[PDB]
């Protein structure tokens, strides 16, 4: 169903045949980022639920894979599995908790 | 020595034509496909090739089949060793078995 990520298709009739118009999705403009498999925080390893950890040089974000939409790394979009001693390439960062500012107010 | 079968075929009007793509170009296409698959993943089949580390690409492949991606990050050395042993077994079975 065409080249790219398939979205739509429309048929047309032709003499002794059929013509498919395939509507597909192609990524266009890219950028380089520094990436990590996991994040070490409080002696724990955080992995993204869906997406990927990226960094522009200073801060770390989590984003979806097929579009650059960075977000603040939070316990809502990450899950915890083990400590930091078994993952090759784990980095040190902080993980935001939404319950802590709501507790203090 | 003696007359070949190929000369007897050629002396009666039967000719074998060469293919358009030589084996060097087939190997070049295969090498390009391997390099794109190893470096980029499946992103080179939908447009421009986008680089990713191979461990993170394999974690994407683990998430595709229903296994959570921390399994690879905790058993990466075992998974790499099993892959290397399987490739060596393919090597040995191709060196021994001819059928
Ligand atoms: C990313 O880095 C590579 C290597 O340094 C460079 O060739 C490329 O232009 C950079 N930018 C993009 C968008 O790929
Ligand atoms: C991350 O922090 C720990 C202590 O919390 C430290 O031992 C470790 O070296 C740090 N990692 C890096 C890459 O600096």
């Amino acid at each position: 169903c065409g080249k790219g990520y398939h979205l739509m298709s429309f048929p047309q009739s032709a003499p002794h045949g059929v013509v498919f118009l395939h509507v597909t999705y192609v990524p266009a403009q890219e950028k380089n980022f520094t990436t990590a498999p996991a994040i070490c925080h409080d002696g724990k390893a955080h992995f993204p639920r869906e997406g990927v950890f990226v960094s522009n040089g200073t801060h770390w974000f989590v984003t979806q894979r097929n579009f650059y939409e960075p977000q603040i790394i939070t316990t809502d979009n990450t899950f915890v599995s083990g400590n930091c001693d078994v993952v090759i390439g784990i980095v040190n960062n902080t993980v935001y908790d939404p319950l802590q500012p709501e507790l203090d107010s | 020595a003696a007359r070949d079968l190929i000369c007897a075929q050629k002396f009666n009007g039967l000719t074998v034509l060469p293919p358009l793509l030589t084996d060097e170009m087939i190997a070049q296409y295969t090498s390009a496909l391997l390099a794109g698959t190893i470096t980029s993943g499946w992103t080179f089949g939908a447009g421009a090739a986008l680089q990713i580390p191979f461990a993170m690409q394999m974690a994407y492949r683990f998430n595709g089949i229903g296994v959570t991606q921390n399994v690879l990050y905790e058993n990466q050395k075992l998974i790499a060793n099993q892959f290397n042993s399987a490739i060596g077994k393919i090597q040995d079975s191709l060196s021994s078995t001819a059928s």
